[PDB]
């Protein structure tokens, strides 16, 4: 397995405060069944997504459904099945921050793990239990593939 | 849906050049229709209103015939009545298409829907039934009346005969009827009889069923609905995610998925996944504190945000109906569960030992007022006397550890002056 | 026609009930209420603010029902503990604790003349406790499923009670005889109260039907059309124009109680009502519920 | 009576029983099958 994470969300604003990049823009999705934000960086040349789009999001620990844990580099010749086979926009990514509503007594309840993806910033603003195998410092893949419901 | 809103706006305005025409009666009947299944339900009344005054004036227009457009938007009106919190002003207005087109047939079934409200006993169960001796061709009429035995499921075995009726050539084929015999085929499982030979054979007839409803509609999503119900019952939870995946990606704004979804979560100990599913489904605006789904909330809650909240939800649902044996019985097995979590091993706080006594209490109480009731869970409820016997255990326990209460408070003393004297030194 | 006070966050838990004056006697500017949270604040609607002027615990669940006594300024609170206790709203004390085992404890029913108390049983009848003496006095042989409300007339002189499938049981608290058996309903009757005349009685089912019937011949006065979700809470004003309606959609409609007509409709509450009660005058209507925040409405 | 023939004939029915069972959009059975077989060889 793997799966940090996994859900369906929706594009609800894209880029909001315009659009600073040209083949980049936030995607403002929100979640369906855990209430979760999301702000997303896609290169939106590639993988075109538009407003009221659907998408399940997962994010894995690797790829491969065994989970044996792969090093961080690249070598396309490889025989071994993913998860990448079934999703259409795969990215690689490193949590750098993990924000939360902690006080100085009690624990949190929301969390906010920022993953950054090459350059491509993310945030998935949650509840504090959703976002547990998220730990800052860790390689983290994105695997989302669109909705056509 | 806003494409056809868009295009009628425009429409709307294109046939006042030309000459000072008023609009036709049917475009707006038709843009208020759009809106009714929107939002901007008031908007679609001011169409709906303005439709029928425009139909009205249609004195000359015999061959267009107004008074079908009339019935038209004062049906669609009643439709969004019944829907605006207001079944008087939709009673009025569909029994005035009765009093003059009696061999209307959805103006006769959207009436019953309004009294199978107070009940199913009501004139719903016979306007259901007049409708199909008029019209026995309509799939309809005929479905609604599967419906009623619904209510009561007591019509388990023998409702194969009244779903089998038009299941002639004639109307094949008919997914909804199909479908609901698989259904009513489902409602077969969940006994212990399954070592029997016989439930083996239910999940076979209804995978087969299910089976030619998806040779015939790989589409359906009801089809994988009770495939991935009879995986599951073959002890297939690994497995029937995935299935249960391309339902819930195709719509998941359906309850049954967020439920059924939710029962795997359950069982592989992630009640973090599972506890959202169920307030998810309890997100819709038709009650607040459901039974059955509390039923399923509490499964293996062992964790501190999962007893002392999983009674409070458990209260919650008391609140709504107390009438059940189950939630009382459970109330009970939390408490327990509670107290020996502070009894046994605690060496705890001092004011929760006093606590824990009342609660203790409070469901010894509670399991001889149980033990006298007749009916139960379809389980008899003989067993209360291991119970019994660990809040014998428990009040023993209690009253060992209330002394190591005491002790902790001398100890406290002393420490509060034992500091205090080293603050006169200073 | 709006919402003074808003109080945000009045309790930990869920308000399941609101209780406010209407008589002079220390009990209109006091508000009394019963959350889940096991507090029986005590608050003081003085200068035309909610402030809390007693914090009463002691029960072990959360409460259930609270109401101010009419010839009285002192209160009780009933829970699913099968111990009602009676409270002080003089000196913030209990009074004592009725222990109506194992379980059959219900919604509180003062007498208006503040002598009795009706709690439901679970058997199915309607024992009348005694408010001074805490014995089980007099109990009403109606048996069936459930009381799922019993409700006091202004000048006492009928009775009804919700039943788990709608059925009305017009008792007579001057001889203690079942009169009529009003069954327009087969939704579980959540509450109902009287009118400030004793002359109509409505019902609130799970129908979302406001089915407004009479009580000096048993009769049905008209349906008015309700709320799409379940009526909860259901009270009339004090001067006898209006009544309002909980329900469990965030929609506090206040209906007319002569033209059957919604005057107005609140929208505040993020969640569900849970309890609504008019003021001595019928101004201001507090109402509580999920959302744990009072809100004072104001309909000059 | 013609009321019926003059409004049964104009009218649009955009959706009705059916279209409620299957997905607005295109979900074969190619992907469902074939955990439905591979679920009956382990057997």
């Amino acid at each position: 397995a793997g799966i940090l994470f996994e859900d369906i969300f929706d594009v609800k604003d894209i880029d909001p405060e315009g659009k600073k990049f040209d083949r980049v823009s936030r995607l403002h999705c929100e979640s369906e069944s855990f209430k979760m934000d999301l702000i997303l960086d896609v290169n939106i040349q590639i993988y075109p997504v538009d407003l009221g789009d659907k998408f399940r999001l997962v994010i894995a620990s690797t790829l491969y459904e065994d989970g044996t844990l792969d090093d961080g580099e690249y070598n396309p010749t490889d025989d071994r099945p993913s998860r990448a086979d079934q999703f259409e926009y795969v990215m690689y990514g490193k949590v750098y921050r993990i924000e939360g509503d902690e006080t100085s007594t009690e624990a949190a309840t929301r969390l906010s793990a920022y993953v950054s993806y090459g350059g491509l910033l993310m945030r998935l603003q949650g509840d504090a239990n959703n976002l547990h195998g998220f730990e800052v410092d860790s390689r983290v893949y994105l695997l989302m593939k669109k909705l056509a419901f | 849906i806003q494409g056809a809103l868009s295009a009628y706006g425009t429409a709307t305005r294109i046939l006042q050049e030309k000459v000072q025409a008023d609009v036709p009666p049917e475009i707006l009947n038709n843009v208020g229709a759009l809106h009714f299944r929107l939002g901007n339900l008031g908007e679609a009344k001011k169409y709906f209103l303005a439709s029928l005054d425009r139909a009205k004036a249609e004195a000359e227009h015999d061959e267009h015939y107004y008074n079908a457009i009339s019935v038209t938007t004062s049906y669609n009106l009643a439709r969004l009545y019944e829907a605006m919190c207001e079944f008087h002003e939709a009673e009025k207005l569909y029994k005035n298409i009765l009093r003059e087109h009696p061999n209307y047939v959805d103006c006769y079934l959207r009436l019953g829907a309004m009294a199978r409200d107070k009940g199913n006993f009501y004139e719903a169960s016979d306007w259901f039934k007049e409708a199909l001796q008029i019209n026995q061709d309509h799939p309809d009429a005929w479905s609604l009346i599967g419906n009623l035995h619904l209510a009561k499921q007591e019509w388990g075995p023998g409702q194969k005969k009244f779903e089998r009726i038009l299941k002639q050539p004639s109307t094949q084929s008919d997914t909804y009827s199909m479908l609901a015999l698989g259904n009513v085929w489902l409602q077969t499982l969940h006994q212990p009889t399954r070592d029997r030979e016989k439930e083996k054979r239910h999940q076979d007839r209804a995978l087969a069923i299910y089976k030619q409803v998806l040779r015939n509609d790989a589409k359906n999503l009801y089809a994988a609905n009770g495939i991935g119900a009879v995986l599951a019952h073959k002890g297939y939870f690994r497995e029937a995610r995935d299935v249960f995946a391309q339902v819930r990606e195709a719509t998941a704004d359906i309850s049954d998925v967020w439920l059924n979804l939710a029962h795997i979560y359950v069982e592989q100990k992630q009640y973090i996944s599972a506890v959202q599913m169920y307030e998810n489904c309890l997100r819709k605006f038709y009650k607040h504190q459901n039974t059955e789904v509390v039923l399923y909330l509490a499964r293996a809650l062992f964790k501190c945000g999962k007893l002392q909240e999983c009674k409070q939800t458990l209260l919650k649902a008391r609140h709504v109906a107390p009438s059940d044996t189950v939630l009382m019985f459970n109330v009970a097995l939390v408490l327990q569960r509670l107290a020996t979590s502070v009894l046994k091993d605690e060496k705890s706080n001092l004011k929760e030992v006093l606590n824990a006594v009342k609660e203790l209490e409070l469901a010894h109480r509670y399991f001889s007022y149980l033990s006298k009731v007749g009916d139960k869970m379809r389980f008899d409820l003989a067993l209360a006397a291991t119970e019994a016997r660990q809040c014998s255990d428990l009040l023993s326990q209690a009253q060992y550890h209330v002394a190591r209460a005491r002790k902790q408070d001398e100890e406290e003393r002393e420490l509060r002056a034992k500091q205090e004297q080293e603050k006169e030194l200073l | 026609y709006g919402i003074l006070f808003k109080q945000e966050q009045a309790h930990d838990d869920a308000i399941w009930s609101v209780a406010w004056g209407t008589n002079k006697k220390e009990n209109s500017e006091t508000v009394v209420t019963g959350s889940l949270d096991d507090l029986v604040k005590v608050w003081k609607w003085r200068d035309e603010r909610l402030d809390l002027q007693w914090s009463l615990e002691g029960h072990q669940l959360g409460v259930v029902s609270v109401d101010i006594s009419h010839t009285l300024p002192i209160a009780a609170s009933s829970s699913l503990d099968a111990h009602i206790r009676l409270w002080d709203l003089e000196n913030g004390k209990q009074i004592k604790s009725i222990d109506a085992g194992p379980v059959d404890a219900w919604t509180l029913a003062f007498s208006p003349d503040s002598q009795y108390l009706a709690t439901g049983t679970h058997v199915g009848k309607v024992n009348i406790f005694g408010v001074e003496s805490g014995k089980k006095e007099y109990s009403l042989d109606t048996r069936g499923k459930f009381i799922l409300s019993i409700a006091y007339s202004p000048d006492g002189k009928y009775l009804a009670s919700g039943a788990i499938d709608g059925i009305i049981n017009i008792f007579d608290i001057a001889t203690g005889k079942l009169l009529h058996t009003l069954e327009g309903h087969a939704m579980p009757i959540r509450s109902l109260t009287f009118s400030p005349d004793s002359q109509l009685l409505v019902t609130a089912s799970d129908d979302g039907y406001i089915k407004i019937y009479d009580v000096q011949h048993a009769n049905l006065a008209g349906t008015l059309s309700g709320h799409a979700s379940w009526v909860l809470n259901v009270a009339f004003c004090p001067d006898d124009t209006h009544f309002v309606s909980s329900s469990s959609d965030k929609s506090v409609k206040v209906w007319d109680v002569g033209t059957r007509t919604c005057v107005h409709t609140f929208f505040d509450h993020q969640d569900q009502v849970w309890g609504v009660k008019y003021n001595g005058n019928g101004s201001k209507i507090v109402s509580v519920g999920d959302d744990q925040e009072i809100h004072i409405y104001d309909c000059p | 009576v013609d009321v019926t023939r003059d409004i049964v004939s104009r009218e649009r029915v955009w959706r009705t029983r059916t279209t409620i069972l299957q997905s607005t959009g295109k979900n074969f059975s190619k992907n469902i099958f074939a955990i439905l077989q591979s679920v009956k060889a382990r057997e």
